[PDB]
Parts: C-alpha cells; structure tokens; sequence
C-alpha cells in the first residue's frame, strides 16, 4: 500500500 | 557525485549437470549510477533473450539487478558475463565456473 | 521474517534518473514484503499502471489497482518536479545526468503491531533527508537538504507520514502477509554441500555451499579446531537464483591434511538446527 503524501524540496 | 563499481557473480540457478536445462545468472550489485550493460556470452556470442530484475537498491543506496536466461549446460560450452559502467575503463568479463 | 526481532517489513523502493535531452527523467518504483518483490512501475513502460510481481498480490481488486497506479504516478511526478528543486540548490546545470532515489515503509513486530518506520531520500547516491528513527524529526547531510529539513517542519509534514506509517502502511503489510501465508510465512532450509579444489599441495579451498534457502538472511562460519577463522574465510554476497530463493557460499584455505579439523557451520531460520558439515 503505496504512500499518499506527496511533498515537494 | 557518488560512483561505485559493481560487484559480478555469475552462476547457475541450479546445480549444473550437462545436457540438464537450467538457469544463467549473473549478479550485479554495490554499484551507483543505474546505468549499467550486462550481457551473458556463449563461447564469446552475446545471448540475445536474456531478461533483468527490476531496478532495486540496498540500504547504503547502492543498486542491483539481476540477469537471467535458460540454458544447458555442457561439458565444453564456455559461459561468461560481461558488465560495462562509468567506473570500468573497459568491459569486465566474468566466465561462470561450475564449482565456483 | 528478522530472526532477530521476529519482525516483518513492508519497502517500497523509488529510483528517477534525468535524461537531459532524451526525455523525461526515468522512474522506477518497485515493492517488496521481506524479501520478495511484489510490485512494480516503469513510467517509460507501456501499461503505465502498477504491475504485480508476485502470486498472491493478483488476489485484488480493481480499486486497489487504480488507487495503488494513481499514487505511484503521483510519485513519479513529484520527484521529477523535485530533480529541479535538487539540481536548483546545488547550482549545477540541466547538462549533466542525475539519480534522485526514495525509500519509504513499516516493520511489524511478532506481535503483528507496528516497530519501525522509514521514509529516506538520496540525490546522486548520497543521503539527502531521512526521517529519524523517532518518527518527529528530520536529518539533513548538505546544507542544500536543509532547506527542505525547515519547509517540512513548518508543514508539519513528519505527523502526517507517521500516520501513513502507523496506518496504511502496517494494515497494508499485515493484509500481504496473511494472503500470501504460503509464500511469505514459509521457510525454506538451505541445501548444504561442501568441495574441495586444491591450489597446490601445501594449501586447500575448502567451500561451504547453501542453495535455495528463504528468507535470505543466513549465517555461515568456519570453525578450526571449534574456533572461528574469520580471518582466512572468504564469504560472497547472498545473491538471487531467481526461483525466490538465495544462494550464498563460504570458503576457507586449509593446510592439506588438517581438513578434518575444520568444521562449516549454517545458522538459518529454516533449520531447528544449527547445520554442521565436515569434509568427510
């Protein structure tokens, strides 16, 4: 189950 | 920019026995970037349908993959694994020793 | 299956490379439960979909598929926007090729409950941020990575990621473990066999050998007399023989004659046993 959190640098 | 070379074992899947179908494999591992040129030889030709595990690294982040064909082994056939990189000034030829 | 911990762990592997001039940069995601592969992506294949990997995880549904397709290419676009944001920071150009892997996933106990949890990022084979053992805070290596260490505290990004980890992440691994119990809960013993090649009358390679055994983590030792030659053994990586098991060998030089004396000993999960093999 893949994370869903998808944040940039 | 971080370059490690890769580690090469080359070998059967099964213990080998002559005339028997088995699996070549050949290793590679411990070594950044992906890019990297694997081929398996038969007596010095490159064998054309040989697939590869997916792109997979360990914890230190260094990348391995694998390379495999079918193939019988026999009394006088020479297999060999060739691997080519950043960090070779040539390509590393490996020949598969049954014993090992 | 840790013999140490009695733990199990979820990884999900993520590798993008930039193909300056030839593209858009590579992604690569694959999935694993120990140590079997059950997962993959390949954003330049054509199915454009996750793909299984292993027996049991074809047991699901469409929305598994969709949502698990939908996450991982929103990863992809996120570390490609985040090649820029890297490549940005260091001050380097779009000339020069660049690798921007990811790591993320949760161990559970014997218990069946969470231990551990991991969500790590390495730019160019060198570790960029990781998110400490505690789970509440960051570690950054560059002075560039800390940059993102304060935009991720100021986004209390590190609560949120905690509850993937104490949530998806453990349900999603103890659901895998339970439908492929074949597979992943059964261990397979090594095979073990010795050989003997002598490099010249003085001196011997004697080898230890264990085929086909899973899980991977194994232990193999030289004993003379009953004490370790660590020194004089030579030990190869384990490695894949490509039917889900492992293969790994331990070889030791020995004083032609004195073979006896040297014993080969196997610590492996699927032994009620401790192996010993003499030449014999």
């Amino acid at each position: 189950n893949y994370n869903y959190l998808y944040r940039l640098f | 920019m971080i370059q490690r070379t890769p580690k090469i074992q080359v070998y059967s899947r099964h213990p080998a026995e002559n005339g028997k179908s088995n699996f070549l494999n050949c290793y590679v591992s411990g070594f950044h970037p992906s890019d990297i040129e694997v081929d398996l030889l038969k007596n010095g030709e490159r064998i054309e349908k040989v697939e590869h595990s997916d792109l997979s690294f360990s914890k230190d982040w260094s990348f391995y993959l694998l390379y495999y064909t079918e193939f019988t082994p026999t009394e006088k056939d020479e297999y060999a694994c060739r691997v080519n990189h950043v960090t070779l000034s040539q390509p590393k030829i490996v020949k598969w020793d049954r014993d090992m | 299956m840790n013999s140490v911990d009695g733990s199990h762990s979820m990884r999900y592997f993520s590798t993008s490379v930039s193909r300056p001039g030839r593209g858009e940069p590579r992604f690569i995601a694959v999935g694993y439960v120990d140590d079997t592969q059950f997962v993959r992506f390949d954003s330049d294949a054509a199915s454009q979909r996750m793909e299984p990997r292993a027996p049991w995880i074809e047991q699901e549904g469409p929305e598994y598929w969709d949502e698990e397709t939908g996450k991982v290419k929103a990863h992809s676009q996120t570390d490609r926007e985040n090649l820029r944001i890297a490549l940005r920071y260091y001050n380097q150009s779009e000339a020069g090729s660049h690798t921007l892997q990811m790591m993320f996933g949760c161990d559970v106990g014997s218990d069946g409950r969470f231990l551990r949890g991991y969500h790590q990022y390495a730019y160019d084979g060198k570790d960029y941020i990781a998110l400490k053992e505690d789970l509440r805070s960051w570690t950054a290596a560059d002075m560039a990575a800390q940059i993102t260490k304060r935009k991720w505290e100021a986004a209390h990004v590190a609560e949120q990621q905690r509850a993937y980890l104490e949530g998806t992440c453990v349900d999603g691994l103890r659901r895998y473990l339970e439908n492929g119990k074949e597979t992943l809960q059964r261990t397979d013993p090594p095979k073990t066999h010795m050989t003997h090649h002598p490099i010249s009358d003085h001196e011997a390679t004697l080898r230890c050998w264990a085929l086909g055994f899973y899980p991977a983590e194994i232990t193999l030792t030289w004993q003379r007399d009953g004490e370790d030659q660590t020194q004089d053994t030579e030990l190869v990586e384990t490695r894949p023989a490509g039917d889900g098991t492992f293969q790994k060998w331990a070889a030791v030089v020995v004083p032609s004659g004195e073979e006896q004396r040297y014993t080969c000993h196997v610590q492996h999960e699927g032994l009620p046993k401790p192996l010993t093999l003499r030449w014999e």
